[PDB]
């Protein structure tokens, strides 16, 4: 019943028959056991937006690796509100503070659209940290979104 | 399933067997009254190998007892675990041989071997799938060596396909019990090279020095030596009785250790062996078992392995273990002292693991070395045999019984041929 | 050199793996430490946290050290076991409908006198289960009338755990007579809020077994007796783990009962998943970080749920929300000092209480807390 | 090499000549030092064959594994999947 | 589509006991037999609410078999589908091939025939065994022969357990391995080696378990098998079947021996550590420190490789990684064959076992290549067979069972011929 | 990081009997060898691993061997309170004493006992993994601790060589002395103690007598009290390995920071605050005063005058509640003071060290529980005065060939006497040269 309270039992149902030894006690370790096998080199051109090498990619929140074409995609949700509608001190870029939408009417149009559709369009995909998980394609034919005939819906 | 029929000959065989059935009864958790009183269900599944259910859980052993003087039978039944042997397995003469190979092999054998053959047959067809026979006896005595060897010949004639292990003690010069030890040793080993499958040589001096050094007992009576030999026997047969990671039966050990049909005299060891006062120093890990296992002072025979070359070796491990550490330890002990192993065989060491340690232990091992240093022991006997035969000492008590001189010449020639072959492969 | 060693498991949300950590608390240095059972490696050097309260562990709670909500599942050492089991003693301390009108005062008296309310419920029993309770006195006509009286009002049934709990509690009760205790020791509760020998208010238990079966009846493995609930016009109020830890629950229950009538109540831990689902209204409403902090604060320990009603019977959400004051604890304090979030609300995520803000969802939230949470 | 035991003839090891240390350890464990015959002879016909001989030859009080702990490796490694609770860290079901 | 698996020997059924644990866990089958259509390739549905595997365990010692019969999976296995002889073959090819085989294999194939008849869309057979022993090598080869004469055209994927060069458990495994391979050549269609030293080095290096037993080996071998069967079991973007190994990896009917690899071999703490991506695991599947057979492909030239992918795999990335591999000059391909890759993708990620040391990975790669380092392996075993045979060691055991020295000499010259073939191909 | 300790002689194993008592109560180990069943040892607690190896489950055997020829003190240990701590195969014991005879202990009985010592220390080092070094305990005045102690050091140096050997020796005091030929034994020990050990710390007896007389105000001490505070010094110097500090040092540091020349390795030790239970309540013990207290000769472990010498280097262990600001301020004040002076050619002469765990008390002991403590290990030329003092009384007895016939009766000659005498003379010249 007391599996972790007393060690001899720990030995008893350890598979090997003995419990893991202390770090200092183990004869071989450290620099030898390093799993550096999962290593690669990313060849990056001076202005390449996205990597074709096949290395891992940063999230769309981070501004790198073809972030622009992604931020500007239709099935992409950001856990935080856009800069144009933000309101406080604390993390105002100098440019952002001085350059704000001049016309209150324009702000009104902006806020109507944003609130009705994009603010709560998706919320399940939002994780605990607030960083939306990328939609993961399932099935051979699954298409993320329309790319060729882009103007599927017109006039709004 | 696979069935081991135990045979005990003479005084040494009867007392060793008495301790052996004590240990086996211990490890299967049966009380000396004959009923099961263990707790784990790992034990009820493999008692058919060593016992038979009679009625009401009365598990009686499948053993045959053989001697010629009622002193040994009384010592069998006077001790605990005495009244579990079947009264019909007390097959037993009345006159006594007394250190005479001729008496034990031609006169007393003539009217005792038929009745014990009736008993061994009955106890053989009583079970279904024989694994083989396991016999424990001596070589110096008369009623053990001669009678037992005649039985070995008779059973290897009738059942030629079953395995056969012989645990036989051999004489020693500094500890020499009887006077005609060479006259009995030579004739018995001459018959064992032709009939027994594999012989695991024991001796008293090596056991004696073991209780000196490793156990640090003050007075090692026979009960201690008998328990050590019995511990080795259980360590051998552990594979059939308990599940393991790599099971290794008796035939599996014979093919991994016998490269040539006459080349089958092993030496044995057992680990761990530490004193009562030092049970706490040691941890139970593979290196600490192995440094003791390959120690020359842990051999149960008086043949220094450092004075020859190992041909093959085998290790039977018991207890939950890590096979990686088991094998890398075997590889290290094979590579470090590489000169002591034969050259034309790679991987001299067979290993095996079973998951149940002997009761009172955590992790044990049993070593069986088929070395070439055993010719030292046989030369130790042959020079004494030639010294006696040179002037026909004590010969007439053999000649007057039917035996002639060419028997002695045949025994000496064969033993000399055998030690020549060991010297060849060294 | 003192250790209190517990076994406490933590499941990282990211890997979804639950491992057991050995958690040592040194009460002399107000210091904490923990090691990993599986890999036999240190997890904390032996850092001095002193954030935690040596009253807050008690083998049940969730301790928070470096943003790891880890709950203590088992007693690590026999020495710790003995020392703690010597402290923890089970008692039932239900109140009677007479002083129910001032339960918060009584509960504040309890928490200040030194106790731990491990379980709490508020319900009114019908006569059948009323007779189920007090069953061992089925023959007495005195008790045969008590088993009817007790089923009239709204009864608080609450457990208490403390060293010498039975003794200390039965003492603070005072003898079955109210008036002679008023004459002897007015500080005793039954003397402070007692009418007659039959209209006492501060019932408790007297023997360990006769407390075991009574707590089993009230709390039980899966029992929910005499549920008292209202349909509409009544709002919710969540007394957060902060105030139940610092015992201030007594200071707020009476503070709200003076103006409103509590209808139901209960103290029950709640899971992250369950806690997060309950605040779904606030996901798109608040920034992600602050909503996360709120949900984890709500799942950071025990919490009390008062089902606040109104006197007139018109509506509760509007007046009670003003009673709570501004959501910010600090902003409310400067211009709304009468609100309770200003009175004992600590900080932004550590505010005092939680109150529903849309009159549409009052019934939704209360019926969630009082039907769907217990039956799941 | 050779033990020297001319003292402590009686079933007690007061003096420290010879190998008193393992003799003393054995005395606490079985109550009989050297041969079981000597103790009976002092206590006082019968011989000395009847000896316990387990705790003298092979036994390790600390590392003894009770038959309750006897389990084959396959049993100890293929636990029922649904309720396995012999491991510290396991991926918990998290619907 | 259905596939049946047979397990021979002490190693065969212990690996199978890990493999069928993984299958039950992957399709969510309780160990008593019922769920709380993709399973149809392994578990048949009997009656209502009951699944019974398409497998046979067989051995000549009844110990480990009825050890399974009293294990955790008692109701799951068919009582009859566990064949058990009464006595061992004891590291003896002739004993395992002529004495007991003649009475065990008839019942075995009379059982596998009605397994196949209850099946409908049989893909082929898939056999696990070890050649170093007597039970697995002897009647494993005998059953392989008699399955070939019965069905033949059905492929037979063989996952064998060879002896490692220095780490070794027996003595006569040279003889048993040699006499096994003479039939492993002409009857197995695709043979995959599974050493023991290489996996020990993997378990001590990657998963850093310092005292590894056979179970850990059996668990990650099960991972490999389930990874290369995942294509038939689940739907993926680019599915491959059992007939593909036959075609895309066997350029000549006598060269079918594969080096295997699996990535990522990562414990529960290093998954948090490392950012698993397709490029580095495709790289990591090629270093010798991640192959399941102890040999160095730097000494040889690849002929053809196959790569199963499980989990979140986008084809642009796998194509890019293998492009960087082809342009990398550390490893070299043979020119006889220019386009020597084959990919395959399945959607589901590999599962974990409670108590396993492998963490829940997002994506995994199983590489099955062909090379000439295998030709180096057979020579390394050939030399130590010659050392022993020159002195006529251990021969009397086999001859006593009934064989001669002719089968020794012809199996020796057979392996010599195969040595000449790998030398000619590698050119 | 592990270090093992060998105890050679009557004095050594009595010091060890006090030292290992201190260690087990520092780690909360009951004398039977295992922790109290009530509390549970931390799963990943390797603090005790540096000395104690955990064999199996719930047992800790020290990494040390007591060895001597006379069996009286050894089997006293075997029957004492710590029977269960050392089980009896490490406690090596001879059959007859060397009896204050260096030749008899280095040639006659050493040849029988040293091989057993070596092949036991071999398997102890084989159980060991990250061996830092050895540390030996002996009093060079006697015969056993001197003679075979020198032989054991010689064969250890030829076995490992590169590993450091901390030699805590006990030199004979000038006026207080219980032996007669200990001058002879001391010169013959030094002839090998020079070229074998790397770091050798002197502990005199009269100095410790004066410490317990003055500070601990014990008018009459026995050897129990002396060995008790010696154990305090050893434990204070190894606490940097056993317990994590803010600024820790290992065994190899004294090898570098303290030994400027490969022959000048003799370190005066001292300790503070050596204070009783009453002086403690009355007097506050902060860092500045204990740093001062560590430098007067009234608290040193060797009866010598550091004012007559110039410091080559110093090292300061601080245990307990010590922040680095005020140890920094204190060594600043010491460096600016002119009552003591460092040797001119080395400007930086300090080696500070801070450890968190304070020193503990022993039950029945006389030292009270202090919040902090200081162990000073220095190097000066006063030792060069000490060796001359021993050299004088060696030459006085050698001038009449007194007691020489015992050594020659054992098998030695006059050559080793003359060469040891000139060896100490060359040693004297080297201290006088370096001090300039
Ligand atoms: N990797 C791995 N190898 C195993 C396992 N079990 C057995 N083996 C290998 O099998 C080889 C010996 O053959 P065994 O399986 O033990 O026995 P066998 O093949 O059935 O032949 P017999 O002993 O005659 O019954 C050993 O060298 C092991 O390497 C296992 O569970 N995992
Ligand atoms: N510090 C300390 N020194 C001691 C103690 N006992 C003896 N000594 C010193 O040891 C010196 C003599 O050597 P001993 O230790 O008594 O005996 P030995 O070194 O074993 O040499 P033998 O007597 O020949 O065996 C004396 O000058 C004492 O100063 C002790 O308990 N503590
Ligand atoms: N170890 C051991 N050896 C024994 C025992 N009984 C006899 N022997 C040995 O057997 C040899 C004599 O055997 P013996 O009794 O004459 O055989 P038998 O007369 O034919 O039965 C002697 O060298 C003894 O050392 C025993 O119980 N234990
Ligand atoms: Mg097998
Ligand atoms: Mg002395």
């Amino acid at each position: 019943s007391r599996l972790m309270q007393d060690p001899k039992v720990q030995d008893w149902a350890s598979i090997a028959g003995t419990r893991r030894s202390l770090a200092t006690n183990v004869p071989d370790g450290g620099p030898r056991v390093n799993v550096n096998l999962l290593k690669y080199k990313r060849d990056a051109d001076f202005i390449s937006t996205t990597p074709y090498d096949g290395g891992p990619s940063y999230n769309a929140e981070t501004c790198m690796q073809n972030w622009a074409e992604d931020r500007r995609d239709k099935h992409y949700k950001s856990g935080f509100h856009p800069k144009e509608l933000r309101r406080s001190t604390r993390y105002d870029s100098e440019y952002s503070a001085r350059f704000k939408p001049t016309s209150a009417d324009y702000v009104g149009r902006l806020t109507h659209t944003y609130n009705t559709t994009s603010r709560f369009e998706g919320l399940t995909r939002v994780g605990t940290n607030g960083i939306a998980a990328p939609v993961l394609p399932k099935r051979s034919a699954d298409t993320s979104g329309e790319h060729v005939f882009y103007a599927k819906d017109g006039y709004g | 399933m696979r069935e081991i029929v135990h045979i005990q000959g003479g005084q040494c065989g009867n007392q060793i067997g008495a301790k052996f059935w004590e240990v086996v009864s211990d490890e299967h958790g049966i009380d000396p009254t004959g009923t099961y009183h263990g707790d784990s269900d790992l034990q009820l599944e493999r008692i058919n190998v060593y016992f038979n259910e009679a009625t009401g859980g009365r598990y009686v052993p499948r053993a045959i007892l053989m001697d010629l003087e009622p002193g040994t039978m009384d010592s069998v039944r006077s001790g605990p675990y005495g009244q579990i042997f079947r009264p019909d397995n007390f097959v037993f003469g009345q006159t006594g041989a007394g250190n005479n190979w001729a008496k034990g092999h031609y006169t007393e054998g003539a009217e005792l071997i038929d009745s014990v053959l009736d008993v061994v047959r009955k106890e053989a067809e009583s079970c279904d799938c024989l694994q083989g026979f396991q016999v424990c006896h001596s070589l110096g005595g008369g009623t053990g060596s001669g009678m037992g060897t005649l039985l070995i010949s008779k059973i290897r004639e009738e059942y030629p396909d079953r395995m056969m292990l012989t645990f036989s003690v051999v004489p020693s010069p500094k500890v020499s019990d009887t006077v005609v030890e060479p006259y009995n040793a030579t004739l018995s080993v001459h018959q064992l090279v032709e009939n027994a499958d594999e012989c695991m040589v024991l001796d008293n001096e090596a056991l004696y020095d073991i209780c000196f050094r490793t156990l640090k007992l003050t007075t090692p009576t026979f009960g201690d030596l008998n328990h050590l030999i019995s511990a080795v026997m259980s360590g051998i047969t552990c594979c059939l009785r308990f599940p393991g990671q790599l099971n290794a039966d008796l035939r599996k050990l014979a093919v991994n250790l016998i490269p040539f049909p006459r080349l089958h005299f092993f030496m044995v060891g057992f680990t761990p062996l530490t004193s009562r006062g030092s049970q706490q120093y040691r941890a139970l890990t593979v290196p600490e078992l192995t440094q003791q296992m390959w120690d020359a002072k842990n051999m149960m025979c008086a043949a220094d392995p450092r004075h020859g070359r190992y041909l093959t070796a085998s290790a039977l491990f018991r207890g939950r273990m890590s096979t990686k550490e088991v094998d890398e330890q075997m590889l290290n002990v094979q590579n470090k002292n590489s000169s002591y192993f034969v050259e034309w065989i790679p991987n001299n060491v067979k290993s095996s693991v079973c998951d149940i340690p002997p009761k009172g232990l955590k992790m044990s091992a049993t070593f069986i070395g088929n070395s070439t240093a055993i010719q030292e022991m046989f030369k130790r006997v042959s020079e004494q045999f030639t010294a006696m035969f040179r002037r026909k000492a004590f010969l007439h008590w053999y000649t007057g019984e039917g035996m002639d001189e060419m028997e002695f010449t045949e025994a000496e020639s064969n033993m000399n041929d055998l030690v020549s072959e060991y010297q060849q492969y060294q | 050199n003192l250790r209190y060693c517990f076994i406490s498991e933590w499941l990282d949300p990211a890997s979804g793996i639950l491992w057991k950590y050995q958690l040592f608390y040194y009460p002399e240095s107000k210091e904490v430490e923990m090691v990993d059972i599986k890999n036999r490696r240190h997890f904390l050097k032996r850092t001095k946290y002193e954030e935690l309260k040596p009253s807050l562990l008690f083998l049940g709670s969730v301790v928070t050290v470096f943003s790891r909500q880890l709950k203590l599942t088992e007693y690590g050492d026999e020495f710790t076991r003995n020392r703690m089991e010597s402290q923890s003693e089970r008692t039932l301390a239900m109140i009677k409908p007479d002083a129910y009108k001032n339960m918060g005062k009584i509960i504040n008296a309890i928490c200040q006198s030194g106790f731990l309310i491990s379980k709490l419920r508020i319900g009114k029993l019908s006569k059948e289960e009323a007779g189920e309770f007090y069953a061992v006195h089925a023959g007495k006509p005195f008790v045969d009338r008590l088993t009817d009286f007790m089923s009239s009002g709204r009864v608080v049934a609450m457990e208490l755990v403390a060293p010498g709990a039975i003794r200390k509690w039965r003492e603070l009760i005072g003898p079955t007579d109210s008036n002679q205790a008023r004459a002897e020791a007015p500080g005793s509760l039954r003397a402070q809020f007692g009418t007659d020998k039959t209209f006492n208010a501060c019932h408790g238990s007297d023997a360990p077994d006769t407390a075991a079966e009574e707590c089993n009846f009230w709390f039980g493995p899966g029992r929910y007796p005499g549920k008292c609930d209202l349909a509409a016009g009544t709002t919710l109020c969540l007394v957060k783990p902060h105030l139940v830890a610092d015992g201030a629950a007594g200071l707020v229950i009476d503070l709200i009962q003076e103006s409103f009538e509590v209808t139901a109540g209960g103290l029950y831990n709640l899971d992250r998943n369950a806690a997060a689902e309950f605040l779904e209204v606030y996901k798109g409403v608040l920034p992600a970080g602050d909503f996360n902090s709120m949900v984890e604060q709500l799942t950071s320990g025990a919490c009390i749920a008062l089902e606040v009603a109104d006197r007139d019977g018109a509506d509760a959400v509007e007046p009670f929300r003003q009673l709570a004051g501004p959501l910010d604890p600090e902003l409310g304090r400067v211009l709304r000092p009468a609100s309770l979030r200003a009175r004992f609300g600590l900080d932004a995520v550590r505010n005092g209480v939680h109150c529903t803000d849309l009159p549409e969802d009052g019934v939704l939230e209360v019926n969630y807390f009082f039907t769907i949470l217990p039956t799941a | 090499t050779q033990p020297y035991t001319s003292y402590n003839k009686q079933d007690e090891v007061p003096t420290l000549i010879g190998n008193w240390v393992e003799e003393r350890e054995l005395k606490e464990l079985t109550g009989v030092t050297r041969n079981l015959a000597a103790s009976q002879a002092l206590k006082d016909s019968l011989g000395d064959a009847l000896t316990a001989t387990h705790p003298r030859v092979i036994e390790h009080v600390q590392a003894q594994t009770h038959a309750a702990d006897w389990q084959s490796t396959v049993q100890a490694t293929y636990r029922p999947p649904s309720d396995a609770t012999r491991n510290a860290a396991a991926y918990v079901n998290t619907s | 589509r259905e596939v049946i698996s047979i397990h021979i020997g002490q190693a065969g059924i212990q690996v199978g006991n890990a493999c069928w644990e993984l299958y039950c866990l992957e399709h969510g089958i309780q160990p008593d037999g019922q769920m709380p259509d993709a399973f149809n390739t392994f578990f048949s549905e009997t009656g209502a609410g009951k699944h019974v595997p398409r497998c046979i365990f067989l051995d000549l010692e009844p110990t480990v078999v009825d050890e399974v019969r009293t294990g955790t999976y008692r109701q799951l296995f068919h009582p009859e589908q566990l064949i058990s002889g009464k006595e061992d073959a004891a590291n003896n090819f002739a004993r395992g091939h002529y004495t007991i085989g003649k009475e065990i294999v008839d019942l075995a194939l009379d059982r596998i025939r009605k397994l196949a008849d209850n099946c409908t869309g049989l893909q082929g057979f898939l056999v696990f065994n070890a050649v170093g022993g007597g039970t697995g090598s002897g009647l494993g080869s005998l059953l392989l022969e008699r399955l070939s004469v019965d069905y033949g055209k059905k492929s037979k994927l063989g996952f064998t357990v060879y002896p490692s060069p220095q780490v070794s458990t027996a003595v006569v495994e040279p003889y048993n391995s040699v006499l096994s391979t003479h039939s492993l050549l002409e009857h197995t269609d695709v043979a995959v080696m599974l050493d023991n030293e290489a996996i020990y080095d993997i378990c001590r290096r990657s998963l850093d378990i310092e005292r590894p037993t056979y179970t850990n080996l059996n668990r990650l071998i099960a991972q490999v098998i389930s990874s290369l069967t995942a294509s038939l079991r689940f739907d993926g973007a680019l599915n491959v079947d059992i007939t593909e190994f036959q075609t895309n990896l066997v350029p000549y009917p006598r060269i079918h021996f594969m080096l295997s690899s699996y990535a990522p071999i990562i414990s529960a703490e290093k998954a948090y550590h490392e950012q698993l991506s397709v490029a580095e695991i495709t790289n990591a599947a090629f270093e010798p420190a991640s192959m399941m057979v102890k040999c160095d492909p730097r000494h040889g030239k690849y002929m053809a490789c196959c790569l199963m992918y499980r989990g979140d795999v986008v084809p642009k990335d796998v194509n890019a990684s293998v492009a960087t591999i082809k342009t990398k000059r550390t490893i070299q391909f043979v020119d006889w064959c220019p386009t020597g890759f084959k990919c395959g993708i399945n959607y589901q990620p590999p599962t974990v076992v409670p108590g396993g040391d492998l963490a829940k990975v997002q994506r995994a790669v199983c590489m099955i290549s062909n090379s000439t380092a295998i030709g180096e392996i057979f020579s390394r075993l050939d030399h130590k067979f010659d050392l022993m045979y020159a002195k006529r060691a251990f021969v009397h055991w086999y001859v006593g069972e009934g064989m001669e020295e002719g089968e020794f000499s012809e199996a020796r010259e057979d392996l010599a011929a195969l040595e000449k073939d790998f030398e000619e191909v590698g050119a």
